[PDB]
RNA sequence: CUUGAGUCUCGUAGAGGGGGGUAGAAUUCCAGGUGUAGCGGUGAAAUGCGUAGAGAUCUGGAGGAAUACCGGUGGCGAAGGCGGCCCCCUGGACGAAGACUGACGCUCAGGUGCGAAAGCGUGGGGAGCAAACAGGAUUAGAUACCCUGGUAGUCCACGCCGUAAACGAUGUCGACUUGGAGGUUGUGCCCUUGAGGCGUGGCUUCCGGAGCUAACGCGUUAAGUCGACCGCCUGGGGAGUAC
RNA sequence: AUAAUGAAAU
């Protein structure tokens, strides 16, 4: 393949799952892994341990491109914000930046109604 | 509580004064509450008006990620 | 919350800076409170209740320091 | 007559028409028994966020006194001109003749 | 006649009302690039979407609804109510020092206007969510609560309807009667120590004395002490129902 | 997570 040496890791952390996607600096994808596809189902899919395992697997699945430097973008409120960043540091990359890009509306649309159970 | 505008006897806050307006916004671009900075209500209102005018004219940002 | 890792700077320090900045910005609170719709009556009621509780607690704690327990 | 403050912004690759624009608008205002209290040309500045895929706009500021029909016509000209990307018109209580913070520390 | 009630001159604060422009964040949809097995959801599940290439990430476009932070026992309005920025038309309140009119006032049966949400008629518009409706589940049953979808309506213009725990569950106007701590908006003077004190108006939150109250509590913004006018009650059901 | 009922008297 083609070497890159400089990449971005996108973390999508919801209350039910975690998705990790590694990309070049122009937004072209190279590999992905998720918490629900690493042997976890149901209640165990939303724990920091599952997020960690997914980070390890995503790091492994991109070893043919020879990446050295990584930026990190985090989006969402769920459990999995920090375990993933720790695992990426452990895997052996160099972190240059950390940014939060969680979206917030300046009073737009009406949310769904409150749950009564 | 100490208020610089009251101490200096100011009439308007001058939306063209980026240097002064920078002291009242955070690192994301949000206006700072009055109970932290110790301003008076009259001047807090004038200040919010000025900051909104500057945001529209593009001398100040809306958020730190554009 | 934008964090740039400084030269010679370890990784734990940068991570802690990230956490502190996010706490200062307060994004989790906004996300949690925007999850479901709230009616204007409920909003007004919550605000009033908070004010009354804070006032009463302040008065009680300021007036409780004039008595001896033993 | 009332007192107005005007600001307008121009495309960076059309900075060679600003003097002609200023002359034309000033003539229009002065031809109707108006006055001009302050005029300033700030040059090109970096924007805080992009507008139409641009940075680096050219800025002009004016402070005048005139009737309302003239201000209406000026706004129509701004609307239908394509060199102008943004503009603002505001009302004031008195005439302003002092210098702005942009011509004291730039 | 000038003390009640009004007119004139200078200023101040305000999401008070009607009309027209415009800006940035976010949701949905449409067309492309990279990439490959899962996504979404629950207390636990499955209906649903996916190799006909989803979800994730990057670039371009369309549309209509609401305005983070400021923002508070904060402001304005007769009540109902009113919140991004700029312009046009417009109503009320308050303060300082003077001038002017001369009781021109208070209350109001019948009458006439204004009046949240939902609903109705004609013509438009439709991201988001949502009565009705359909299918997962739970359960002895589940016409429900929880999940996946979803149209009337919610939006604009003009015209109807006239009701709400429309609440301070406390009609409008005027006079008198010990105190303490705050908020907001005007104005006068100065020991002179140029940064602080001493006064005088309008609105507003909390505590509490005499008096009052069946009690809970109210307490100069009275439910205390008085005067003028209006509306309403007379055991529980039947019934705010029938003609 | 959900999860019903008990004649009248003394």
């Amino acid at each position: 393949r083609k070497q890159v040496s400089d990449g971005v890791a996108h973390i999508h952390a919801s209350f039910n799952n975690t998705i990790v996607t590694i990309t070049d600096r122009q937004g072209n994808a190279l590999g992905w892994a998720t918490a629900g596809g690493s042997g976890f189902r149901g209640s165990r899919k939303s724990t920091p341990f599952a997020a960690q395992v997914a980070a390890e697997r995503c790091a492994d699945a991109v070893k043919e491109y020879g990446i050295k430097n990584l930026e990190v973008m985090v989006k969402g409120p769920g459990p999995g914000r920090e375990s993933t960043i720790r695992a990426l540091n452990a895997a052996g990359f160099r972190i240059t930046n950390i940014t939060d890009v969680t979206p917030i509306p300046h009073n737009g649309c009406r949310p769904p109604k409150k749950r009564r159970v | 509580k100490f208020c610089r505008f009251t101490a200096e006897g100011v009439q308007e806050i001058d939306y063209k004064d980026i240097a002064t307006l920078k002291n009242y916004i955070t690192e994301s671009g949000k206006i700072v509450p009055s109970r932290i900075t110790g301003t008076r209500a009259k001047y807090q209102r004038q200040l919010a008006r000025a900051i909104k005018r500057a945001r529209y004219l593009s001398l100040l940002p809306y958020t730190d990620r554009h | 919350p934008v964090i740039k890792v400084r030269e010679n700077e370890p990784f734990d320090v940068a991570l802690r800076r990230f956490k502190r900045s996010c706490e200062k910005a307060g994004v989790l609170a906004e996300v949690r409170r925007r999850e479901f719709y709230e009616k204007p009556t409920t909003e007004r009621k919550r605000a009033k209740a908070s004010a009354v509780k804070r006032h009463a607690k302040k008065l009680a704690r300021e007036n409780a320091r004039r008595t001896r327990l033993y | 007559m009332r007192h107005y403050e005007i600001v307008f912004m121009v495309h960076p690759d059309q900075s060679e028409q600003v003097p002609g624009m200023i002359e034309r608008y000033t003539a229009a205002i002065t031809g109707a028994e108006g006055k001009i209290h302050r005029l300033e040309d700030w040059g090109r500045r970096q924007l805080a966020y992009p507008i139409n895929k641009l940075h680096k706009a050219h800025y002009v500021l004016m402070n005048v006194e005139a009737p309302q029909e003239v201000i209406d016509e000026l706004e129509t000209t701004f609307r239908f001109n394509d060199a102008v990307i943004r503009s603002m018109v505001m009302r004031t209580k008195h005439a302003v003749t002092e210098a702005s913070p942009m011509v004291k520390a730039k």
